[PDB]
C-alpha cells in the first residue's frame, strides 16, 4: 500500500542515498586540485578543438 | 546458558573504606550512609 | 543457623529454547517465521547472488591498469631493437655516467 | 573514498529508526551492499596509488585490507543473530552501532595518508572492542581480558605519539608520500636506536610478538563471537600494515635492530605451534595458532625484501579469512554444547556430516594446502628467509609439521571417533550456520585463482 | 511556578499560612483497632485532611494512575504469605517490613507537603514513628534475623533524621483477650492466624518504648477502648493542650523553606532506603532486576515522563 | 542558608575571581584572593555537620598560609625593586616564594594533602564548585608571570603531581576522593606546559572544567557517593549510566574522544622544545587515571551488580528537577576533538 | 605452556606492574588525616626548594 | 639590605615554623599566623617609609584590615570545632583522611 509502506521503509532509501552524496563529494573534492590540470610534464597534450578541460 | 553477572560477593569488594585492606587500615570503617556524625 | 542459604532473589536459569522445535524449517535466523524466510531469502541473494558472483566478474574483468600488456610490448620493442643494431641488451649502468657528478677524491 | 565512509555512517541512522523486528536484515542487506561498492578499490595501477583527497589513499596494499573489512560485517552480523535472541531491542541496535563503528574506524584507518591521523584511528579503533569485550561476554574472566588488552596495546603505542610528533617536528610534515620521497638514511646512535624502537614496539606489540602476546589467548576466549572474528581478521592486521607503512623511514637502522624482533618471532613460532598441541580449548588453540602465523608475517616484515612484502600480504588475508572461519566453526560448536571443551563432544561428523565438511576444510587451508593463498603466502616467506640465511628453513619445516599436527589434531579430537553417548542435544545445523561457512570459505578459493590482487604493492 | 528558591525570593513564605490549627496528628493503635474510625471522626471534627494508613500499594496510588500496579513490580511481598508463614524461608517477612516503612516514609513526606504547602493540617495512621514495634514484635517472635533488625534500625535513622515528629500522638488501648475476639469477628481467614504471643510483643513494644519516647518531647493522649469512641472529648482534649516543647516552635521561615524543598522531590526522600547493604531477604540478583524493570517499562504510563505517554493519549509530543 | 544570601555570597567569589584575573596590582590582586577565601568558607558549610566543619577549617587553613607566603613574595619583591605591577619578578627568591603560594593555592603536590579530605568531607555542590571555579585566579596568576617561573620547579612539582594522582586514585572508593585525585593529576598535568606555552594551559584548563563540570553533574543527577551506589543507578536511569562511562572514556585521554585533545597537544608543545623524557613519563603515568576510570565504568555500567527491593518504588518518580548544560557539557567533554585548531583562537 | 607462557612471561612483564604499582597507591594513599604531619611535609618541602633549586 | 629587614624576614620565616610545627591548640596556629601578619606589617611600613612612597603609605592599613577579617573568620571555625569536641586540640580533626 502506498503512503504505508514509506513509514516502514523508508530506512532503505538511507544508504544508497548517503553513496550518491559520497560521489558528488568526491567529485566536489577532485575539483578542488586541478592546479595541474594539462601541466604535467608527461601528459601535456594540446586541447582538442570542442575541448575546454583534460579532465573533470 | 546464562551470561555472567556481578552477585553480592563480588560486589563487597568495592564496599570497603579503600581498596586492597591492609593490617593498618583494618580498623577503618566506612563514611555514614549521610554525611553526619552522631553527636557524642 | 536459620539462614535461608540462599545468597540473593535469582531467576533460574532457563533452558535453551529449539528453534526446531516450535517451527519446522527455522532455517535459524528468527523466531518469526515470516521474517526469519524473508532473512534468509536476502542473505543468500545478496550473499551469493549479487557480490560473490557479480564482484567476481567484475573482479575478473578489470581493466589492465597495472600496465602488464604495455610492459610486454615495451620490452618487445626495445628488445627487437637492440638486437637489430647489435646493441648489448640490458645497461650496466641505470644513468648515463655523464649526468653524472662524482665528488673528486685526490686522494 | 566518502562514497565508501559516507554509507558507512548512514548505516547508524538507517540501524535505529529500523523496526525492532527487522534489523539484522537491513544491517546484513546494507553490509552487502557496501562491500560491493569497495570491491571498486581493488583495480590499483603499478604506478603510486589511487590519491582521492588531501586526506584519504588508496594502494594495493590497504585495497586487500579494505575489502576484507567491508566484507567481514555481514558475516559478523549473521553470527551474533544467534546468542542475541533474548536480548531487548536497545541493546541490540548498541550491538549494531560498535560493530559499524569499528567498521568505519577500521575503514578511516587503513587509508589515512597522514600518520597522525592513521594513529588517532588506530587507537579509536580500541574503545568498541573494549566495549563488545566486557558487556557481551559470557565469562566471569571478560572484565580482566578486556583490561589486558587496552593496557598491553596503550602502553606499547603511547610513545608512538611522541615519536610521530618528534618526526613532525624535525622532518616538517607527516604525510606518507612525502615521508616516503623525502626519506633519509637514520644515523647509527642512541637516540635513533630508541626513536626506532618507538616506532615500532607500537606496532609489534599488536600483531603480537612473541613475548607480548599474553593479552591475545584472554580477548579470543572471554569475547562474544564477533568480537573473535574482528580480532583475529583485521584486528590483527592492523600492527602488521603500520609496520609495513613506517618502515620506510628507520632504514638502515633496521639491518641490524631487527636481530631480536626477528630470533624472538622464529622462535615463538615453534613454542605457539607446540602449545596448541597440548590445549584442552578450542579457542584458545585457535587464538595460538594465530599468533603464530602473525610471527611468521611479523619474520617476513622485518626481512624487508619484495617477496617477503607479498608473501606477509597473502598471509594477513589467508590468516584472516582463516581464523574467522575457525571461529565461527568454535561458536556453533559451543552454541549446542554450552561447555568449550575439546574433548567433551566428541564424533561429531557422524551427527552433523556438513559441518564435519566445513570443519576439514577449513582445516586444510589452515594447514596451509596447495594452491590456496596460505600456502602462497607462506612459501613466499620460506624462500625470502632462505635469502636472508639458510639456516631458517629448520625453523620453518618445524613450524609447517607441527601446524599440520594440530590442525588435524583439532580435526579429529572434534569430528572423529566414536560419539558422546550422554549428550542429545546436537540439534540439525541451521541454514545461517551453513551459509556463514560458505561465505567465509567461497572468497578463499576464489582469490586462489587471482593471487595478484592479494600480493600487494610490490607484485 | 514550581515551588523554588526563586518563589521563596518573591513572595512563598510558609510561616503564613500556618494558623495554629495545623496540629498534625498520627492516631497509632494495636492491631484491629477502632483507631481508623477514630482518625477519621478526628478530621472530620477538626477539619484537617485524613490520610488513610499505608499499604504495600500506597506509591502506586500518587504515580500515574491511582490503580494499583502488579504485585511484582510493587512491592514484590504479601501480607496473607506473612500470616500464613511467618517464618518463610523466601524472606517475605522483612521485604514486607521495608516495603510498609518506606511507604509510610513516603506518605509522611506527601502530608508534610501538603501541610507546608496549603497550611492546613493532617491526620495519620502509624507514621515512620511507631513503625520499629512491628520490626520489634517480629525479632523477638524469631521471623526476622538480628542483621535484619540492624538494617532497619541504619535506615531509619538515616532517613528519618530530618523530619519534625507529629504535634500530637493518640493512642488507643485494647486488651489483647479483647482484639483477639474483634478478629475472630473480622473473618479475614489470614487473620485468626496471629498468635496471641505477636500482639502481646506488638502492645508491649508500644507501651515500653514507643509511649515514653513520644512523651518527652511530644504530647500523648493514651485512650482506652471506651473513651476513645466519644470523639468530641478527644478533641477537647486535642484544643486544650498547647505545644510548646517541640522543635515546632523553634522552626522559621528559612527552616520550613528547607524543609519543603526535602518533602518534595521525592527521590531524595527515598534515596537512603536502598542503601548498599546486600542483606538476602531485599537484595535481587542482576537478572531478576533486569527482567522486572524491562516488564515495568512496558506498562501503559511508565516509558517516557508523566507527559509524554503517546499510548495513553497525551497530544501535542512533538512540541512539549 | 537563604537564597538571598547564598547567591551574595557566589556573587562574592565570582568577583573575587574577577578582580584578581583583570587586575594589574599585586596588592589587588592579594585582595581578590582575600575576598574569594573569605566568601568561599560558608559555600563549603551550607549542610551543617562536623565532616563539612572539618574540611572548612583545614580548607582555610592551608589558604591563609598560602595567602601569607603570597603577601611575603609580593613584600620582597617590592624590596629588591620597587615595582607594584605583576610582571617580571626581579628576584629570585620572590619568585620561589610566590611559586610554592599558588601550588598551595592550587593544590599541586606536595601541597596536594588537603584536595582529597576537604573534597569528602564537603557536599557534591560545594566540591564542584572547588574543584573548577577556585583554579581559574590562581592560574591566571601563574600564566600572567610565566616568564620568570624556574623551569626546575614548576617541572618537577608537575611529575610529582602526576605521579601522587595516578598512584592515590588506585586506592579510593568513595567518589568524591576519586575526583580529587583526578583534579591533582590533571593539574600537574596542566602546570607542565606554563613556561612553554600558556595557551595549552588555557585549552587544558576548558577541557578539564567541561569534562569535571559534567562528571560532577551526572553525580548529582543520580544521588551516589560511594561506588556501590552508584552500581546501583543502572537500574533506575541507564541512559546516565552510558553516559557516565563515556564520559570517564574521554577523562581518561582516550582518541578519538575530547579527553585526548589537551595531553596530545600539550605533547605536542613540549616536543618542540626538545622535552622527549618528561612528555613520555606523563603518558605513562596517566595510565594509571586511565585504570581506575575503567574500574570505575566497570563498576558502573559495563556490568549490572545487585539490586535492591526498595529501588521498585523509585521507578515510579521522576527527577524534579533538571539541571541545563549537562547535556551540552557532555557533548563537549566527548565530541570536539575535530575542532582542535580552534585552539588558535588563543581561548 | 605452563612454565614460559603461564608463569614467567605474566611474573615479568602485567604481574610485576600490578604489584608495583598496588604497593605504590597503598603507600601513597595510607594518610592517616593528620594536618601536623601535612604541614611538617609543608615546611620539609618549602626548605628543600629552598635550599636545592637556587 | 641592612640588619633590620634580615631580622624581620627572620621573625617571619620563624613564625611560619610554628605554624608548621602543630604541637595542638589550633589557637596556637592562629597566633602564628596572625604573628606572620605583624611581620609582614612591620617589613612593608619600614619599606615604604624608607623610600618616600607616599601613595603606597594605603597599603599597610589595608592589609591589616583584610588580615584582621581573616582572623575572625578563623577564630569562628575554632569555636565550632570546640562546640563539637568540647576541646581544640589539633588530633581530633581525623575523620576525614587521604
Ligand atoms: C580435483 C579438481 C576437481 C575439479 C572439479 C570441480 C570441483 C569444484 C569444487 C570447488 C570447491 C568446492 C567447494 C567447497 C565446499 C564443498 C561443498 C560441499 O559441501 O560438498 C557437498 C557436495 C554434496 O555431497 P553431500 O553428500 O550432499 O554431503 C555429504 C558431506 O558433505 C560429505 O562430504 P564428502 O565426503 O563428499 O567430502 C567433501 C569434499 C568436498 O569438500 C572439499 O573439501 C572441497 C574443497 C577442496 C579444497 C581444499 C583447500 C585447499 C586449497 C585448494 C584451492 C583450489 C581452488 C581452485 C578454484 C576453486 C573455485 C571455487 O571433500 C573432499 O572430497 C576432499 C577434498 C581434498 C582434495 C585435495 C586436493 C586439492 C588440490 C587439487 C588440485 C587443485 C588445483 C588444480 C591445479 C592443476 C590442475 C588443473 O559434494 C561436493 O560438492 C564435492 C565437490 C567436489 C570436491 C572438490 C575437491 C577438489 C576441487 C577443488 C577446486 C577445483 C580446482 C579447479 C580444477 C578444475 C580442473
Ligand atoms: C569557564 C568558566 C567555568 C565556570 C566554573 C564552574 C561554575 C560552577 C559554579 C556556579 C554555581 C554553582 C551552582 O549553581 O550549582 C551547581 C549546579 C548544579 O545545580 P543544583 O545542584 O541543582 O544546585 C544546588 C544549589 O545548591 C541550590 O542553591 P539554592 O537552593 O540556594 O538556590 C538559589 C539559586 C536561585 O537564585 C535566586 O534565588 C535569584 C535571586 C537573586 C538575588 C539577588 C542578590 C544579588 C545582590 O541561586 C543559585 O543556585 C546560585 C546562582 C548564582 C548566580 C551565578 C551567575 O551546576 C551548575 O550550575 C553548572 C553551571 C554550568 C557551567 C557554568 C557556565 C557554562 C560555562
Ligand atoms: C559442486 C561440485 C562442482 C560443481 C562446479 C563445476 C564447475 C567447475 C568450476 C570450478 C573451478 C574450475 C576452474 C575454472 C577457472 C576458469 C576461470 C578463471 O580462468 O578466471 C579467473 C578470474 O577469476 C577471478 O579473477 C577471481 C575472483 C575474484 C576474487 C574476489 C572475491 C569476491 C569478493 C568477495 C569478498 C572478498 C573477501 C577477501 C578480500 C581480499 C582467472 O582470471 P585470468 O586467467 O587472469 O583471465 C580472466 C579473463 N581475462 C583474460 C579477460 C582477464
Ligand atoms: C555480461 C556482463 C558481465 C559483467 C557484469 C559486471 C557487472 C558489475 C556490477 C558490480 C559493480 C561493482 C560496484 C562498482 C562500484 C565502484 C564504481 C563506482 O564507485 O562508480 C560510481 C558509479 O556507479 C554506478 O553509477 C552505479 C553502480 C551501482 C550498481 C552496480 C550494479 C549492480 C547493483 C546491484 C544492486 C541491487 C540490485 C537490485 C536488487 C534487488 C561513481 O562513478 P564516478 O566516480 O562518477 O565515475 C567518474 C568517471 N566517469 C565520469 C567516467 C563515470
Ligand atoms: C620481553 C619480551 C620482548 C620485549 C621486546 C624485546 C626487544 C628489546 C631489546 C632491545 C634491542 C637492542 C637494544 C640495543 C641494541 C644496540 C646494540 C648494543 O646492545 O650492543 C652493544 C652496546 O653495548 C651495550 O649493550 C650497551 C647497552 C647496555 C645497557 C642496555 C640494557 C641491556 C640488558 C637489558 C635487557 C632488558 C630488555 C627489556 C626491558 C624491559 C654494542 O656496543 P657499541 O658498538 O659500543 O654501541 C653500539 C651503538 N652505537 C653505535 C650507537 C654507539
Ligand atoms: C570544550 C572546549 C571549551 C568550550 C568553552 C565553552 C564555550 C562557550 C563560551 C562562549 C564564548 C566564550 C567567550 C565569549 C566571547 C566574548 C569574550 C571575548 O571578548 O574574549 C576574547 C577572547 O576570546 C576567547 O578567548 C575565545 C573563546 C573560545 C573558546 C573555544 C576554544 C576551544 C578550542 C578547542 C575546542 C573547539 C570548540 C568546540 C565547541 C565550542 C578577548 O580576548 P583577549 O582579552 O584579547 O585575550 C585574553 C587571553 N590572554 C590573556 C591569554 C591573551
Ligand atoms: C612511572 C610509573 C608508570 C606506571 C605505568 C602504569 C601502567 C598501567 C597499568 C597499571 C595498573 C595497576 C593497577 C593494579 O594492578 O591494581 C592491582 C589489581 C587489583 O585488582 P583491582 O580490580 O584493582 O581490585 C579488585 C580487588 N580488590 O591487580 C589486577 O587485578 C591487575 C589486572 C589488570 C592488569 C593489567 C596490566 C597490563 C599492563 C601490561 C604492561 C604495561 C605496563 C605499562 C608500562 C610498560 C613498561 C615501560
Ligand atoms: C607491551 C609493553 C611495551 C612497552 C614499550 C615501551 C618501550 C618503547 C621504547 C622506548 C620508548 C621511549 C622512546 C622515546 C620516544 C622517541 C623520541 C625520540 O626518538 O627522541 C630522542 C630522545 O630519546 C629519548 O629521550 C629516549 C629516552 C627514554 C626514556 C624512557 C625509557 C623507557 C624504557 C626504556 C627501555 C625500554 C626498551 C625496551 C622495551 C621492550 C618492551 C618492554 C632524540 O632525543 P633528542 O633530544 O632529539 O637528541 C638529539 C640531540 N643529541
Ligand atoms: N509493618 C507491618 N508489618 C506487617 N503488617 C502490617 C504492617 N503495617 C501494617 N500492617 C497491616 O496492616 C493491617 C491493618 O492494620 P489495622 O489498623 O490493625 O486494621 P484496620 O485498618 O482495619 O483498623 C493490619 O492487618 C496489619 O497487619
Amino acid at each position: 500500500n502506498v503512503l504505508q509502506i514509506v513509514r516502514d521503509h523508508w530506512v532503505h532509501i538511507l544508504v544508497p542515498v548517503g553513496f550518491v552524496f559520497g560521489c558528488y563529494l568526491d567529485r566536489r573534492s577532485d575539483e578542488k586540485l586541478t592546479a595541474f590540470r594539462n601541466k604535467s610534464l608527461l601528459f601535456k597534450r594540446e586541447l582538442r578543438p570542442n575541448e575546454e578541460v583534460t579532465w573533470k | 546458558a546464562r551470561q555472567w553477572q556481578p552477585d553480592v560477593e563480588w560486589a563487597e569488594q568495592f564496599g570497603g573504606a579503600v581498596m586492597y585492606p591492609t593490617k593498618e587500615t583494618a580498623h577503618w570503617k566506612p563514611p555514614p550512609w549521610n554525611d553526619v556524625d552522631p553527636p557524642k | 543457623p536459620p539462614e535461608p542459604t540462599i545468597r540473593l532473589q535469582e531467576d533460574p536459569d532457563p533452558e535453551d529454547e529449539n528453534l526446531y522445535e516450535k517451527n519446522p524449517d527455522s532455517h535459524g535466523y528468527d523466531k518469526d517465521p515470516i521474517v526469519d524466510l524473508w532473512n534468509m531469502r536476502v542473505v543468500f541473494f545478496f550473499g551469493f547472488s549479487i557480490v560473490l558472483v557479480l564482484g567476481s566478474t567484475f573482479v575478473a574483468y578489470l581493466p589492465d591498469y597495472r600496465m602488464q600488456e604495455w610492459a610486454r610490448r615495451e620490452a618487445e620493442r626495445l628488445v627487437k631493437y637492440r638486437e637489430a643494431n647489435g646493441l648489448p641488451l640490458m645497461e650496466s649502468n641505470c644513468f648515463d655516467p655523464n649526468k653524472i657528478q662524482l665528488p673528486e677524491d685526490e686522494d | 573514498m566518502l562514497k565508501i565512509i559516507i554509507p558507512t555512517t548512514m548505516l547508524l541512522p538507517m540501524t535505529w529508526m529500523s523496526k525492532h523486528n527487522m534489523i539484522w536484515i537491513n544491517a546484513t542487506v546494507h553490509s552487502l551492499l557496501i562491500s560491493l561498492i569497495s570491491l571498486s578499490l581493488l583495480n590499483q595501477l603499478g604506478e603510486n596509488s589511487l590519491n582521492f583527497s588531501l586526506t584519504f589513499f588508496s594502494d594495493s596494499l590497504s585495497a586487500p585490507l579494505l575489502v576484507l573489512t567491508t566484507w567481514l560485517l555481514p558475516l559478523m552480523l549473521m553470527a551474533s543473530q544467534s546468542h542475541l535472541s533474548k536480548e531487548t531491542t536497545t541493546r541490540k541496535k548498541l550491538y549494531i552501532t560498535m560493530l559499524i563503528l569499528l567498521q568505519l574506524f577500521l575503514i578511516m584507518t587503513f587509508t589515512a595518508t597522514e600518520l597522525i591521523l592513521f594513529y588517532i584511528l588506530f587507537e579509536a579503533t580500541l574503545v568498541p572492542t573494549l566495549i563488545i569485550i566486557t558487556r557481551w561476554g559470557n565469562q566471569t574472566e571478560r572484565l580482566n581480558a578486556g583490561l589486558y588488552f587496552l593496557f598491553y596495546t596503550l602502553a606499547g603505542s603511547l610513545p608512538l605519539l611522541v615519536a610521530l610528533v618528534y618526526i613532525q617536528n624535525t622532518t616538517g610534515s607527516l604525510n606518507f608520500l612525502i615521508i616516503h620521497y623525502w626519506s633519509h638514511p637514520l644515523s647509527n646512535s642512541w637516540s635513533n636506536i630508541f626513536m626506532w624502537l618507538a616506532c615500532i614496539m607500537a606496532f609489534m606489540v599488536k600483531m603480537p610478538l612473541y613475548g607480548l602476546h599474553l593479552w591475545l589467548p584472554k580477548a579470543h576466549v572471554e569475547a562474544p563471537i564477533a568480537g573473535s572474528m574482528v580480532l583475529a581478521a583485521v584486528l590483527l592486521k592492523l600492527g602488521g600494515y603500520g609496520m609495513m607503512r613506517i618502515t620506510t623511514i628507520l632504514n638502515p637502522l633496521t639491518n641490524y635492530m631487527a636481530y631480536p624482533f626477528l630470533m624472538l618471532s622464529m622462535w615463538g613460532m615453534i613454542m605457539t605451534s607446540s602449545i596448541c598441541l597440548r590445549q584442552t580449548d578450542l579457542k584458545s588453540l585457535i587464538a595460538y595458532s594465530s599468533v603464530s602465523h602473525m610471527a611468521l608475517v611479523i619474520v617476513a616484515i622485518m626481512i624487508q625484501t619484495p617477496w617477503s612484502f607479498m608473501g606477509a600480504t597473502a598471509l594477513m588475508i589467508a590468516h584472516g579469512l582463516t581464523s574467522s572461519m575457525l571461529f565461527c566453526l568454535a561458536n556453533t560448536n559451543y552454541e549446542r554444547v554450552h561447555s568449550r571443551t575439546m574433548i567433551l563432544a566428541r564424533g561429531l561428523q557422524t551427527l552433523l556430516p556438513l559441518m564435519a565438511t566445513w570443519w576439514l576444510v577449513a582445516s586444510l587451508t589452515n594447514l596451509a594446502l596447495p594452491p590456496s593463498i596460505n600456502l602462497i603466502g607462506e612459501l613466499f616467506i620460506i624462500t625470502a628467509s632462505f635469502s636472508w640465511s639458510n639456516i631458517t628453513i629448520i625453523l620453518m619445516g618445524m613450524n609447517m609439521m607441527i601446524t599440520a599436527l594440530y590442525s588435524l589434531y583439532m580435526l579429529i579430537t572434534t569430528q572423529r571417533g566414536k560419539y558422546t553417548h550422554h549428550i542429545n542435544n546436537i540439534k540439525p545445523s541451521f541454514t545461517r550456520e551453513n551459509a556463514l561457512m560458505a561465505l567465509h570459505i567461497l572468497p578463499l578459493l576464489l582469490l586462489t585463482l587471482n593471487p595478484k590482487m592479494i600480493l600487494g604493492p610490490l607484485y | 511556578l514550581q515551588y523554588g528558591p526563586l518563589a521563596f525570593v518573591l513572595g512563598e513564605r510558609t510561616t503564613r499560612k500556618l494558623t495554629e490549627t495545623s496540629k498534625v496528628i498520627t492516631v497509632d493503635g494495636n492491631i484491629c483497632s477502632g483507631k481508623g474510625r477514630l482518625a477519621r471522626e478526628i478530621a472530620e471534627k477538626l477539619g484537617l485532611r485524613h490520610f488513610p494508613e499505608a499499604g504495600i500499594h500506597y506509591a502506586d496510588s500518587t504515580t500515574g494512575d491511582g490503580k494499583p500496579l502488579d504485585v511484582q513490580l510493587s512491592g514484590n511481598c504479601s501480607l496473607e504469605k506473612f500470616y500464613d508463614d511467618p517464618k518463610s524461608n523466601d524472606g517475605n517477612s522483612y521485604r514486607l517490613q521495608s516495603w510498609l516503612y518506606a511507604s509510610r516514609l513516603l506518605q509522611y513526606a506527601d502530608a508534610l507537603e501538603h501541610l507546608l504547602s496549603t497550611g492546613q493540617g493532617v491526620v495519620l495512621e502509624r507514621s515512620i514513628y511507631s513503625d520499629f514495634v512491628f520490626l520489634e514484635a517480629m525479632y523477638r517472635q524469631g521471623f526476622i534475623r538480628k542483621q535484619c533488625v540492624e538494617h532497619y534500625n541504619e535506615v531509619k535513622k538515616v532517613t528519618a533524621c530530618e523530619y519534625l515528629p507529629p504535634h500530637v500522638v493518640v493512642y488507643v488501648d485494647v486488651p489483647v483477650p479483647e482484639i483477639q475476639s474483634r478478629i475472630q469477628k473480622k473473618g479475614n481467614p489470614h487473620e485468626m492466624k496471629i498468635t496471641a504471643a505477636y500482639l502481646q510483643d506488638i502492645e508491649n513494644a508500644y507501651k515500653k518504648t514507643f509511649l515514653p519516647e513520644m512523651s518527652e518531647k511530644c504530647e500523648v493522649l493514651q485512650y482506652s477502648a471506651r473513651e476513645a469512641e466519644d470523639a468530641e472529648k478527644v478533641v477537647e482534649d486535642i484544643e486544650y493542650l498547647k505545644c510548646d516543647k517541640g522543635p515546632w516552635p523553634d522552626q522559621d521561615d528559612r527552616t520550613f523553606h528547607r524543609l519543603r524543598m526535602l518533602v518534595q522531590n521525592k527521590l531524595e526522600v527515598l534515596n537512603y532506603t536502598t542503601i548498599p547493604v546486600y542483606l538476602p531477604e531485599i537484595t535481587i540478583g542482576a537478572h531478576q532486576s533486569d527482567r522486572v524493570f524491562q516488564k515495568f517499562t512496558e506498562l501503559p504510563g511508565r516509558k517516557y515522563s508523566p507527559g509524554y505517554n503517546e499510548d495513553v493519549g497525551d497530544k501535542w509530543i512533538w512540541l512539549k | 542558608m537563604n537564597p538571598i544570601i547564598y547567591t551574595t555570597l557566589i556573587m562574592t567569589v565570582m568577583s573575587g575571581t574577577m578582580l584578581v584575573m583583570i587586575s594589574s596590582h599585586w596588592l589587588l590582586i592579594w585582595i581578590g584572593f582575600e575576598m574569594n577565601l573569605l566568601a568561599m568558607i560558608p559555600v563549603l558549610m551550607k549542610n551543617f555537620n562536623p565532616r563539612a566543619t572539618e574540611a572548612a577549617t583545614k580548607y582555610f587553613l592551608t589558604q591563609a598560609t598560602a595567602s601569607m607566603m603570597l603577601m611575603m613574595a609580593i613584600i620582597i619583591n617590592l624590596l629588591y625593586s620597587g615595582q607594584w605591577t605583576i610582571t617580571k619578578m626581579f628576584n629570585p627568591v620572590a619568585m620561589t616564594m610566590m611559586t610554592m603560594a599558588l601550588a598551595m593555592k592550587l593544590g599541586l603536590s606536595p601541597f596536594h594533602f588537603w584536595v582529597p579530605e576537604v573534597t569528602q568531607g564537603i557536599s557534591l555542590q560545594a566540591g564542584l564548585l572547588l574543584l573548577t571555579w577556585q583554579k581559574l585566579a590562581p592560574l591566571s596568576v601563574l600564566c600572567q608571570i610565566s616568564q620568570s617561573i624556574n623551569p626546575n620547579l614548576m617541572l618537577t612539582m608537575a611529575m610529582l603531581s602526576i605521579l601522587i594522582g595516578g598512584w592515590g586514585g588506585l586506592n579510593q572508593t568513595q567518589l568524591r576522593k576519586i575526583m580529587a585525585y583526578s583534579s591533582i593529576a590533571h593539574m600537574g598535568w596542566m602546570t607542565a606546559v606554563l613556561p612553554y606555552n600558556t595557551t595549552m594551559t588555557i585549552l587544558n584548563l576548558l577541557i578539564y572544567i567541561t569534562m569535571t563540570l559534567a562528571m560532577f553533574m551526572l553525580l548529582i543527577h543520580s544521588s551516589a557517593t560511594t561506588t556501590l551506589s552508584l552500581s546501583h543507578t543502572w537500574n533506575k536511569m541507564p541512559v546516565i549510566t552510558s553516559l557516565m562511562m563515556v564520559t570517564l572514556l574521554s577523562m581518561g585521554g582516550l582518541p578519538p574522544l575530547s579527553g585526548f585533545m589537551p595531553k596530545w597537544m600539550i605533547i605536542q608543545e613540549m616536543t618542540k622544545n626538545e622535552s622527549i623524557i618528561m612528555p613520555t613519563l606523563m603518558a605513562m603515568t596517566a595510565l594509571l587515571n586511565l585504570y581506575f576510570y575503567m574500574r570505575l565504568a566497570y563498576s558502573s555500567s559495563l556490568t549490572m551488580f545487585p539490586s535492591t527491593n526498595n529501588m521498585k518504588m523509585k521507578w515510579q518518580f521522576e527527577h524534579t528537577k533538571q539541571m541545563k548544560l549537562l547535556p551540552t557539557m557532555i557533548v563537549l567533554s566527548t565530541l570536539v576533538l575535530p575542532m582542535t585548531p580552534a585552539l588558535s583562537s588563543l581561548n | 605452556s605452563s612454565l614460559l607462557d603461564l608463569i614467567w612471561l605474566e611474573t615479568i612483564l602485567p604481574k610485576t606492574t600490578s604489584f608495583i604499582q598496588m604497593k605504590m597507591s597503598i603507600m601513597v594513599s595510607n594518610q592517616k588525616g593528620l594536618i601536623k604531619l601535612y604541614f611538617l611535609s609543608f615546611l620539609i618541602t618549602i626548605m628543600i626548594s629552598m635550599t636545592l633549586f637556587n | 639590605m641592612p640588619l633590620v629587614y634580615m631580622n624581620i624576614i627572620m621573625a617571619f620565616a620563624i613564625a611560619l615554623a610554628g605554624l608548621l610545627m602543630y604541637r595542638s591548640h589550633l589557637m596556637s596556629s592562629l597566633l602564628c599566623l596572625e604573628g606572620m601578619m605583624l611581620s609582614l606589617f612591620i617589613m612593608s611600613t619600614l619599606i615604604i617609609l624608607n623610600t618616600h612612597f607616599t601613595l603606597a603609605n594605603m597599603m599597610p592599613i589595608i592589609l591589616l584590615v583584610f588580615a584582621a577579617c581573616e582572623a575572625a573568620l578563623g577564630l569562628s571555625l575554632l569555636v565550632m570545632v570546640s562546640n563539637t569536641y568540647g576541646t581544640d586540640y589539633v588530633q581530633n580533626l581525623n575523620l576525614l583522611q587521604c
